[PDB]
């Protein structure tokens, strides 16, 4: 059987409700809110047997100001967020969520996720990044930074073209399914 | 089944949504700029 936890930390969705939600519905350019409402009580086979796991989702709404779990999650396989758009931030970035997620939780694993690669391969934002930099986190890069502290994996998703979703997330709860393998 | 060095279970499969929470904040302030809000707060 085996279980999961899915606690997502950042300034991104990645394994957060907008991978199922938006897969359903919700909309990406609407509004962020009403998913306070997390604990969604569901009932499907997962793998092993029948049974379901439990995503507790924080926030600070009517439902929950005081909860706070997202503190220092004990958790084995946490979820980092990025995007393609980078003005020469990727320095940043990476010196900015390497010692965060470590400081909160000694050394705590992580895994790279892909979405807005849809639109940012747009050369407008992109010309935007040019300001600084011009040069458009793509797929294999995440996957090359990813590898780089040995997280996890970064596969391809997308909120709004649908490159898989359930992919990526799948890599994200996988960690909590099972200890995986990396690529050495 | 999924299938990735883990007994192969199927991650959350499908017909797993039976709606059990409250919340729902109306538009306050949608979503113009990226850089989501830390897990603390979710929504704004
Ligand atoms: N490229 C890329 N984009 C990311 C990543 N993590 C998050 N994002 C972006 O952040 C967005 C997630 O929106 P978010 O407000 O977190 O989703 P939500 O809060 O679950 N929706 P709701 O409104 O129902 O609460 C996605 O559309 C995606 O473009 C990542 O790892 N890579
Ligand atoms: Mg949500």
């Amino acid at each position: 059987m085996q279980t999961i936890k899915c606690v997502v930390v950042g300034d991104g969705a990645v394994g957060k409700t907008c991978l199922l939600i938006s897969y359903t519905t919700n909309k990406f350019p609407s509004e962020y809110v009403p998913t306070v409402f997390d604990n969604y009580a569901v009932t499907v086979m997962i793998g092993g047997e029948p049974y379901t796991l439990g995503l507790f989702d924080t926030a600070g709404l009517e439902d929950y100001d005081r909860l706070r779990p997202l503190s220092y999650p004990q958790t084995d396989v946490f979820l980092v967020c990025f995007s393609v758009v980078s003005p020469s931030s990727f320095e940043n970035v990476k010196e900015k969520w390497v010692p965060e997620i470590t400081h909160h939780c000694p050394k705590t694993p992580f895994l790279l996720v892909g979405t807005q690669i849809d639109l940012r391969d747009d050369p407008s934002t992109i010309e935007k990044l040019a300001k600084n930099k011009q040069k458009p986190i793509t797929p294999e890069t995440a996957e090359k930074l990813a590898r780089d502290l040995k997280a996890v994996k970064y596969v391809e998703c997308s909120a709004l073209t649908q490159k898989g979703l359930k992919n990526v997330f799948d890599e994200a709860i996988l960690a909590a399914l099972e200890p995986p393998e990396p690529k050495k | 089944g999924s299938g990735l060095s883990a007994q192969d279970i199927s991650q959350p499969l499908q017909n797993s949504f039976i709606h059990t929470g409250h919340g729902d904040s109306d538009p306050r302030h949608c979503w113009g700029f990226p850089d989501r809000i830390d897990e603390l707060y979710l929504g704004n």
